[PDB]
RNA sequence: CGCAAGACGGACCAGAGCGAAAGCAUUUGCCAAGAAUGUUUUCAUUAAUCAAGAACGAAAGUCGGAGGUUCGAAGACGAUCAGAUACCGUCGUAGUUCCGACCAUAAACGAUGCCGACUGGCGAUGCGGCGGCGUUAUUCCCAUGACCCGCCGGGCAGCUUCCGGGAAACCAAAGUCUUUGGGUUCCGGGGGGAGUAUGGUUGCAAAGCUGAAACUUAAAGGAAUUGACGGAAGGGCACCACC
RNA sequence: CCCCAUGAACGAGGAAUUCCCAGUAAGUGCGGGUCAUAAGCUUGCGUUGAUUAAGUCCCUGCCCUUUGUACACACCGCCCG
RNA sequence: CAACAAAUGUUUC
């Protein structure tokens, strides 16, 4: 609980950081600086499936759960950095990000700004496993 | 075995922004409760928050952002000093067009506090109207010589005048037009900006000169 | 859908329209009438169903002329349509507006005219 | 019998370029053959920007867009529709199209 | 996370989905608000004007 | 958030460039080199193409170091399958990278010898030169510069064409071939046996070059045409199909 | 065929699988064919009469283009040690 | 939006 301060108007401010993958969504509030955390929550914790670890409805169940305590501590307010799984990996977003995002804003918190971080790279180390690629 | 929950023990301080930008208080971060087992302005004090100068100034510049590193610590108030500027990913990835030429040039210089900065600038060539070839690439001979006008400008813009010049010289983008001025006589441009600044050595200390920017 | 109007039903339509445009109407009951007196026909259901079809055609061409189908009426209706003609359009107004060389066009064609410059600017291609 | 002038992909004037990974296999394909489909899309979406505008403080702000330029090596580029068999003479025809700019009200 | 329930109405008939054949499309004016307006996959025999009772109420889907 | 190592130069990046080919994208400097163009410079046949000989030659592999980040020929693992030593997951090897030597081979494909002339339309583009009382960009006019339009070379190509070629697919070269003759070089004579045996040669090795026969057999093969059929694409249609 | 007696399994059907959209499914009797005798059959007929898609190409089957094919006794086809 | 199994086998014709 708590709060920075009484702010009938503006809203104490932290970075919202979400990694969506294929398999799985991570939801993340953390202070600007980042060096200290605030509330974490997957989008696996919440279903049992393996399969389902990614889906957007457990990914809205994981914003929920973070939101809560978000607005159950201090922070009135977040700024957002999407990822996606990156480095050679595919560079594409992956499912529940979205569903994050709009759970989240939907939840009753306040958005500000946003960019993409996932880590590009002036490419090379070489992509996994081989050149004839993944057959199937 | 229950334990601890930590907000329960965490403290707030209002980021406070130079004098160069505009409005001056960028939001809240919270720390430890400092203990004599502990400095809560240690876990405090090289900490870097990154804001869009758009919050910063508020404007047009939507893309750039500033990196603010606290620099120290006063009761619930802490004293952030520049440490970069990028662009985003989105701005970036789209000035980047096929059939047009991309121009970098980067350089890397000493300021008159100091500071060691590196410093790029962009450009691409640009169709002018009634062009009626598709594409508008430069030539070899064009680039090295844009290059080196460059080059030439940002190590003179920089050489003279402090960490705060530069800060008060890339609001208005006034390194931008004075490219834009240098290079028409060689080709087109469209574009052309600052994009990046990057910290690479810091001064001693002193905070005379971080107060003076400050309060 | 299922009733789709097979040729030999969509051919007379078009045919006796052709030839008795102001004979035939805007009723199915009469023009049924009219296919006894003007064709023969074998049977009654198709003899009903070209009388049918046809009359739904004229439904169609008296509300705008159909795709395929002639009748000397309507060929007159056209004919005078096709005469008109106002104070006329071009004029064009005092004094053509030339782009020049279109200018010079003409100042080396050996040809007085009216005139007016405005024709600068290159020029791009795509 | 030869199939496509072009062989595979434009090169004519080489005999080599460097390779690039499938975006899907992971397979490998000169980047002169390679089927690439560039793809600029809002950070937020479709339905989101009305809770996104409606939360956000900043009066409008105004979406940044996340930008990535994909390459498909022949048979993901098939197998996924990202192009599809055309007759021996469609084949024939570089140019692209479709009717609106599908960007909302499309398929 | 969450619980609501949601009553819509639907305005447009889209088409039907399902390899099968068996799910219709449909577009629905939110009932308690109309400044509203969203895409959701039915069950049964729908026909416009009749009401839906959305339990998600976000979501919004297409194929499948 | 910093830092270390090794790797690699993304987006920009193209039927675009250069290089004999293999191949070649960070900055900047030095070093020599290569084509095109311009050229009322220089020589006076210097020249075309080639047994023998020789230079270069992707990758793997091999010798000894550096190095191993990344990924990973082998192996061991988890699944899947009736079987799975595989695909699929994981751990992970030599190796990938780099230096000094080997090795001489890749559907090293444009599957198309090289050189010369002649025969056909249009518009691109890298580049050089040339021309414009064309545009825009400047100062007091400029010298600038980028463009538009045209002309000419030589690039890689494209497009459309009952010249003409070809069995056709196709091909402005695969044209100028029975009306068979511009120069030169190389390889093939049904298919298998076979790039095999054997001798020579080169190689540290792995292997490379040259290269038979006995016997075997009546088609091997090419191209186009059409169905049939597809766990290829748009496909449909029916409760002998599903719902 | 009847009359009595003896009074079975079967207390809802796995793998599978048929058929079906309106007098239709299903219950239910009748008549005709076979016929000397012999209906558990077939073959109609009226009676009682719903549930349920209202479509689509997923599986299956067959025909529509385009495409690939070493197939053409045509995939129930033609392959390696 | 992307992606997805499957063996063998008797005659002249």
């Amino acid at each position: 609980s708590l709060g920075p301060q009484v702010a009938e108007g503006e809203n104490v401010f932290g970075v919202c950081h979400i990694f969506a993958s294929f398999n799985d969504t991570f939801v993340h509030v953390t202070d600007l600086s980042g060096k200290e955390t605030i509330c974490r929550v997957t989008g696996g914790m919440k279903v049992k499936a393996d399969r389902d670890e990614s889906s957007p409805y457990a990914a809205m169940l994981a914003a929920q759960d973070v939101a809560q305590r978000c607005k159950e501590l201090g922070i009135t307010a977040l700024h957002i950095k999407l990822r996606a799984t990156g480095g050679n990996r595919t560079k594409t977003p992956g499912p529940g990000a979205q569903s994050a995002l709009r759970a989240l804003a939907r939840s009753g918190m306040k958005i500000g700004r946003i960019e993409d971080v996932t880590p590009i790279p002036s490419d090379s180390t070489r992509r996994k496993g081989g050149r004839r690629g993944r057959r199937l | 075995k229950k334990v601890v929950d930590p907000f329960s023990k965490k403290d707030w301080y209002d980021v406070k922004a130079p004098a160069m930008f505009n409005i001056r208080n960028i939001g809240k971060t919270l720390v430890t409760r400092t203990q004599g087992t502990k400095i809560a302005s240690d876990g405090l004090k090289g900490r870097v928050f990154e804001v869009s100068l758009a919050d910063l100034q508020n404007d047009e510049v939507a893309f750039r952002k500033f990196k603010l590193i606290t620099e120290d610590v006063q009761g619930k108030n802490c004293l952030t000093n520049f440490h970069g500027m990028d662009l985003t990913r989105d701005k970036m990835c789209s000035m980047v067009k096929k059939w047009q030429t991309m121009i970098e040039a980067h350089v890397d210089v000493k300021t008159t506090d100091g500071y060691l900065l590196h410093l790029f600038c962009v450009g691409f060539t640009k169709k002018c109207n009634n062009q009626i070839r598709k594409t508008s690439y430069a030539q070899h001979q064009q680039v090295r010589q844009i290059r080196k006008k460059m080059m030439e400008i940002m190590t003179r813009e920089v050489q003279t005048n402090d960490l705060k010049e530069v800060v008060n010289k890339l609001i208005p983008d006034s390194i931008g037009k004075d490219i834009e001025k240098a290079c028409q006589s060689i080709y087109p441009l469209h574009d052309v900006f600052v994009r990046k600044v990057k910290m690479l050595k810091k001064p001693k200390f002193e905070l005379g000169k971080l107060m003076e920017l400050h309060g | 859908m299922g009733r789709v109007r097979t040729k030999t039903v969509k051919k007379a339509a078009r045919v006796i329209i052709e030839k008795y445009y102001t004979r035939l109407g805007n009723d199915f009951h009469t023009n049924k009438r009219v296919c006894e007196e003007i064709a023969i026909i074998p049977s009654k259901k198709l003899r009903n169903k070209i009388a049918g079809y046809v009359t739904h055609l004229m439904k169609r061409i008296q509300r705008g002329p159909v795709r395929g189908i002639s009748i000397k009426l309507q060929e007159e209706e056209r004919e005078r349509r096709d005469n008109y003609v106002p104070e006329v359009s071009a004029l064009d107004q005092e004094i053509i507006e030339v782009d020049p060389d279109t200018k010079e066009m003409l100042k080396l064609l050996d040809f007085g005219s009216l005139s007016n410059l405005q024709v600068t600017q290159p020029t791009v291609g795509m | 019998t030869k199939k496509r002038r072009n062989n595979g992909r434009a090169k004519k004037g080489r005999g080599h370029v460097q390779p690039i990974r499938c975006t899907n296999c992971a397979c490998c394909v000169p980047k002169d053959k390679a089927i690439k489909k560039f793809v600029i899309r809002n950070i937020v979406e479709a339905a989101a920007v009305r809770d996104i505008s409606e939360v956000s403080v900043f009066d409008a702000y105004v979406l940044p867009k996340l930008y990535v330029k994909l390459h498909y090596c022949v048979s993901c580029a098939i197998h996924s529709k990202v192009v599809r068999n055309r007759s021996r003479e469609a084949r024939k025809d570089r140019t692209p199209p479709p009717r609106f700019r599908p960007a909302g009200a499309a398929p | 996370r969450v619980q609501p329930i949601k009553l819509a109405r639907v305005t447009k008939v889209l088409g039907r989905t399902g390899s099968q054949g068996q799910c219709t499309q449909v577009r629905v004016e939110f009932m308690d608000d109309t400044s509203r307006s969203i895409i959701r996959n039915v069950k049964g025999p729908v026909r416009e004007g009749d009401v839906l009772t959305l339990l998600e109420s976000e979501r919004e889907a297409r194929r499948l």
